[PDB]
């Protein structure tokens, strides 16, 4: 139904994995060419803040040779070992003692992690970056109207939904043929189909009414 | 020593604690907070911290705020020198003045002289009315330096607040404009004057909001949820871009492999010619680690432009999107791709082009809008390019659209084609109708001739026999061929004939 | 010797007597007649007279017409070397092919190598369908050479017939496009495809006629009544333009006097600030003998661009037109003036600018159309220019419009102003409303402050005290001051920083 | 009412003046810089064709010191002496024996001449140019739809005409104020005003009806 | 049109009739007379005739003289283009200021851009004390222009009065 937010050891493992991924990415990033002076003449901030879908973890990351060590506020240390590389959809490795596999989906300034039935957006900041990010407002979605319009002119070819059917997001609703190419329309909201304006074989202009939520 | 630190703190306060709290109330950062977030820790050096205006009209001499509404200086982003200025909304509303523009001019001169990127953060209210024509003169100086720096150093404008009047013309001539949703807007003329003249009631968001400029007017190259996300993405883009037009693209160590094959690409093209596919999937499967920074994603979505990396080096990507408008070329897509190609060529960024286009968008709306010149802009940009050009035709290349989309005839270095490519003057049906218009009445004969034309000419081999296609490649080797081609083409040397500048249509 | 002349006559016949008489019946000249009218008597030397196509598909080998639908060569216009190609509508409908494009490529290469103007005469039907992708390749070669020659030699396109498909993209990259009314049209997509796709019924004239491209789409720089008038006007225009970007403007003996005064200009500006006046009258008073070749006269008539002569040398002119839209700057006028200024700068043509502009056009239509970048185009063109720039402000110069219209802040060499000039951020009413926003409810106090602001700031002297205006001149001395200024500025040397090219917005 | 077409001696004088003006302009034009070779190595074609509003004159122009000599088909010669320079609205001089003054106005590929109550458009060609120009069709104007549309939005200032009033071509009809600037509309045809749709002070829109012819 | 002539005449008067008379009493020509003698007849075009200083310290705002103590422009000497500036001793003693140095910098930039000789006529009293370090900044800009133009265009200085300090 709705993906649970990670809790307890699952949350700690996700935070450690996110911190390790961020550390690896930062180490790779610091080796960019064209820098003003030698990158080695610079320090890396140990203190990191891992925001795990509205849950903060104050962690410190220290590389243990070929491994990484993540220490939390309560004193728990979770060594992280993996051969994961950016672009791999699955993060496989050991977080402390347990061997885990985590789905990694990148997003803006972070990654999206799924593990043990829990899903959370992971963003790793410094102290000051976390403080500045806390000032940003929480913006709510404006939703959408109950009418499914036709973005482009064309001919309706197929509609898979009927009257009085309940569908959710990410489901096809109609196919519009324009310039010898199909166009699949997907639901932007949820609601039982109350009235269908257009059927198969009907030529519709721009912004024509197709479905009523 | 203590009085100097006290003066520094008073200058950092800007327009006052109440105005800073009001700025934070709208969910926006201050100018100094934005600068701190953009640059590396402790790398910011500030210029002209104590500069004050010299206006004495309308009681302005009683309000002397150090900095004069802008924070200027330089720093490092990921260890690379950058220059930046951030307009302070709490000091006279961020309005441009003589000393404000003088500070911006100083930072622009230093950025151009050091051959380093310059970042503009805009949260202001236009030009100061009490200053008079001096503010206009300073604006003109800033505009002249913006034009001078064009094509030499990358110029990035971040709109994090209001931007009205003559302010908008400084970001307009920069390379990239990024906006923050729900808090920034741009327009030459404000809503009140619009109501006075055109008798139209619009808000700031309706007139010039982020959605308007990212999906309707082509002004902005992207929008972000809030300030922190925008600044982090600006840091990412700076990591993508070269420092100037001499040093070339930056290089990082790549975790990806250049010899890997992608068997899923062998089934990307649908069997049905009327079924669209996502070209973004191909782009993200070709680039390193699937990391792709898209430019103008919400505008002219029938074409795709953005920055990726191949073997750790920045590569520009232009690709038709079959999911939108069947991938045809119209004025918006042509102008977007032309601007992207011009930027990539100006800074020695190689361009990889994926071609699937059935032609141009027809209708009176396109012709009355100047489709001829807008379409010629992309052709001009491609023919003018001296950077490496690798073109891969996936499904379709029909008529003049095939020529425009970085063909061998306009200067492309390597032109690959998938086995599903169709390079022809037009479709089989229309070609048969034109060629055999005398016997168009016989249905079976028309069908037979259409089948013959489809078998003979709607294939990548007629162009291959003429040498227009260098090689027909298997879809799963696309990334390997692109990487090897770019590695070979890194040493390309080519120059256009001597001129002040070209006369590309505007 | 007799067989050679017989073959020459057969080649001159083109597509046959019937097709030539059909061409004459339509009121149009043939390609060879157009070439004969354009060039000096006996100066035409023809290239590739006997070239034939090598296509063998769809029975094309049974009809081999020498010349392959185009007449190429070189000649002299008023004693100066020019190159030209004229598409023959009677030979395969003038359609582009492999050998057709090869001949055009040869003439383009020779024109670029010899640094001479090249004239394109277009009367065709697109690309030859039977030829296949070879015609597309030849089109691409022609496009690449058009881009290469841009900014080096002047390229003039004369549309004297149909021009459809990929044909339109060759004239679009040339400097000037001229059309013949009622017999020529341009569009990327023809009416048949428009009907089949958009279900819209239009004719060729409605879709792409001369009026459409001279008043709506900005494609054409002018239209003429018939072929003879168009060709004679092309000959007239060639006497204005430099042969290349090195030799400079041509010079003739002027019958006019550079020291003459025009007392009628002292009363040109009306006393009523709401009364418009004809800026073209001032332009024709300033130029030699009242001879002015206007460019894009029917498009964006709120600004004026064209070529005149001062002391016998070609001078470009840009001027706001108060008679149309109060002389404001919009997207169309900005793009038109920007293209004209870019052309004049590229070929070392000095530009004289007359400024009377109250601002930019308000409304959501301008903002959604990209007025920001379109105005930035003109600002970029003016700031990029290294040719002499003489600016005369006659009535109004407000804010960003004042900055854009070749102000001293963007690089203008000399800036004169008439006594009626008003250089300010905005009007007095809006200025006092913004400044004295607290006491807005009063009426007598507001009027008194408005009068004070009008007397104190809406004058050319606030800018003169700041050095922004070099001199306030009497209107009757305009031509004398312009002539002396241009004579002094002929030796100007200036260069932009090194770059492959700029990144002007598109 | 309608300007008469020149006839007889007036037509001959107008043709001679047009030929002299064309000769002077061509002589000045041949002195342009940047020519491939010396312009003195070229020849001027004596035979010329002067077209005066659908009336052809085959003339030959021969210099005689400072002045010109225009010889017509029927043996008649007319020396032309003048100090006129391009840009001067009035051509003053002697054509043969009579001293005449002729109004000269700029025209596309020609001049417009008025003399002795006669007006004609003068174009001077060579024989081949005249032959090519004879192939060009005569195009007739269509006209307006007896309605005066407002080309720009604004407010009507003043209307100087009423219904049932005769207005000639070019007579002002209404004044529209837009963006603090008056716009004057002029009639593109002739007739009587059937009715007036827009009144003074009304705020019209784009393509609004003002009056019907 | 008549008010423009009146303003031009008032600007030509410089620092007053009595100061011009004292200048003639010393056997010295005025700046405008020197410019008229140097250039060809009627060839002088003047720049920044109405430029005024923007200083507001020590009561300087109560005396704003157009031109700010220097006459700049261009002309021809024997038909050849030259640029020149002549310091007006009757206007604040000819002392350098921000706008004074701005006018000199403009004429120097034009002379260097047009590749023409530039002539300097010096009759002044140094830098304006009330114009603080802005006067020094303008002096530095003039010095930078002088160094940039060295070896490119001939620079001639005519000392026809006091010249002290910077
Ligand atoms: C940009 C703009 C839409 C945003 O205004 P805003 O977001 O609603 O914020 P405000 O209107 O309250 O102005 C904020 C402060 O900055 C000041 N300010 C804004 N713009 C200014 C300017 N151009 N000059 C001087 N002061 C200015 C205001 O006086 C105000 O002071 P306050 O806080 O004591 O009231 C609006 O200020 C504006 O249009 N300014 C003029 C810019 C312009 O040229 N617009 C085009 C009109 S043709
Ligand atoms: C340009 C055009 C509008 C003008 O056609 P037109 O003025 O009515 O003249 P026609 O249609 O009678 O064609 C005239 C001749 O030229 C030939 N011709 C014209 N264009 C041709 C082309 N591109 N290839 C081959 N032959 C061509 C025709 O076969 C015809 O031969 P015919 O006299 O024996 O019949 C029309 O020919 C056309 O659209 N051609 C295709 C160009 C194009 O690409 N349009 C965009 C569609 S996507
Ligand atoms: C150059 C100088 C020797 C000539 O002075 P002078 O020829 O005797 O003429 P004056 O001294 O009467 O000064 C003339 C006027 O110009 C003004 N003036 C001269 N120099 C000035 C300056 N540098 N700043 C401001 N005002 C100045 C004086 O106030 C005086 O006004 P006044 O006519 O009402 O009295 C002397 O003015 C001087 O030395 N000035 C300072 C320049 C300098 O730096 N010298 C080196 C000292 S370290
Ligand atoms: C079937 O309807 C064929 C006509 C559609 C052809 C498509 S529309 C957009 C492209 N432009 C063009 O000329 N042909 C393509
Ligand atoms: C009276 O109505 C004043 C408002 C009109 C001002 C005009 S409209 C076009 C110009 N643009 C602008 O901002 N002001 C000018």
């Amino acid at each position: 139904f709705i993906a649970p937010e990670p809790e307890g050891p699952v949350a700690h493992r996700l935070a450690a994995v996110a911190a390790a991924i961020d550390h690896k990415l930062n180490i790779r990033k610091r080796g960019i060419s064209g820098q003003m002076r030698d990158p080695s003449l610079l320090t890396f901030q140990r203190e990191r803040v891992v925001v795990l879908s509205g849950q903060r973890f104050n962690v410190t990351v220290d590389p243990d040779g070929d491994d990484l060590l993540v220490t939390f506020d309560d004193g728990t240390t979770a060594p992280v070992r993996s051969a994961w590389r950016p672009g791999a959809p699955v993060w496989s490795g050991t977080v402390g003692d347990q061997s885990v596999a985590i789905q990694v989906r990148p997003l803006l300034n972070g990654v999206f992690l799924q593990h043990a039935g829990a899903a959370a957006e992971a963003r790793v900041f410094t102290r000051r970056e976390a403080e500045l990010a806390d000032l940003m407002p929480v913006k709510e979605n404006a939703g959408s109207g109950k009418q499914l319009l036709c973005p482009m002119p064309g001919l309706v070819k197929q509609i898979m939904v009927s009257e009085g059917q309940e569908v959710k997001n990410g489901e096809p609703l109609a196919i519009v043929e324009a310039m010898k190419m199909e166009n699949v329309l997907r639901a932007e909201r949820d609601g039982t189909i109350s009235k269908i304006a257009a059927k198969e074989g009907d030529s519709l202009a721009v912004d024509a009414v197709i479905l009523e939520f | 020593l203590e009085k100097l630190e006290e003066r520094r703190a008073q200058a950092r306060l800007g327009g006052g604690e109440k105005r800073l709290e009001a700025q934070h109330k709208r969910g926006k950062l201050t100018a100094r907070e934005r600068i701190e977030l953009l640059l590396d820790h402790g790398s910011f050096e500030e210029f002209d911290m104590f500069v004050q205006h010299r206006s004495t009209d309308f009681g302005m001499e009683k309000q002397k705020i150090p900095g004069d509404g802008v924070v200027t200086g330089w720093g490092t982003v990921n260890g690379r020198t950058v220059f930046l200025f951030s307009k302070d909304f709490t000091v006279f509303g961020g309005s441009n003045s003589e000393a404000h523009a003088a500070k911006i001019v100083k930072v622009q001169d230093m950025a151009l002289k050091m051959r380093a990127p310059i970042i503009g953060i805009f949260d202001a209210g236009g030009a100061r009315i009490q200053e008079g024509v001096a503010a206009l003169g300073g604006h003109g100086e800033v505009f002249r330096r913006n034009v001078a720096a064009s094509g030499v150093i990358p110029q990035i404008s971040v709109i994090m607040g209001p931007c009205a009047g003559g302010d908008v013309y400084s970001p307009a001539m920069t390379d990239f404009i990024f906006m923050v949703r729900d808090t920034s807007y741009m327009f030459v003329t404000g809503p009140d004057v619009v109501k006075t003249v055109t008798n139209e009631v619009v808000t700031a968001e309706e007139l010039g909001g982020a959605k308007v400029h990212t999906s309707k007017s082509s002004i902005a190259d992207g929008s972000f949820e809030n300030d922190v996300e925008a600044i982090l993405q600006i840091r990412r883009l700076l990591d993508f871009l070269p420092a100037n037009n001499i040093e070339g693209v930056p290089e990082i160590e790549s975790f990806d492999d250049v010899n890997r094959l992608d068997k899923s690409l062998d089934t990307l093209i649908p069997d049905n010619p009327n079924k669209p596919y996502d070209m973004g999937e191909l782009i993200r499967r070709v680039v390193d680690e699937g990391d792709f920074f898209e430019i103008q994603a919400a505008y002219a979505r029938n074409i795709i432009t953005g920055f990726g990396r191949v073997e750790g080096r920045t590569v520009g990507f232009v690709a038709n999107q079959p999911l939108v408008l069947a991938g045809v070329l119209d004025s918006d897509a042509s102008r977007k791709a032309a601007r992207f190609v011009r930027f990539c060529n100006a800074f020695s960024i190689p361009i990889v082009t994926f071609v699937d286009v059935p032609g141009f968008l027809p209708g009176t709306a396109q012709e009355y809008g100047g489709l001829i010149k807008h379409g010629a802009k992309l052709l001009f940009a491609y023919s003018q390019a001296t950077v490496p050009l690798v073109t891969i035709i996936t499904r379709k290349a029909f008529g003049g659209a095939y020529i425009v989309m970085a063909s061998k005839h306009v200067g492309a270095d390597l032109n690959y084609a998938w086995p599903t490519a169709q390079i022809a003057v037009m479709g089989a049906k229309g070609a048969v109708e034109i060629i055999f218009r005398a016997e168009i009445g016989d249905a079976d004969k028309v069908a037979e001739r259409t089948k013959e034309y489809e078998d003979r000419f709607l294939s990548p081999f007629v162009a291959a026999e003429r040498g227009y296609i260098d090689e027909v490649i298997m879809p799963h080797s696309t990334r390997k061929r692109i990487a090897r081609a770019l590695g070979m083409l890194r040493t390309k040397e080519m120059e256009q004939p001597r001129k002040k500048h070209d006369n590309i249509p505007l």
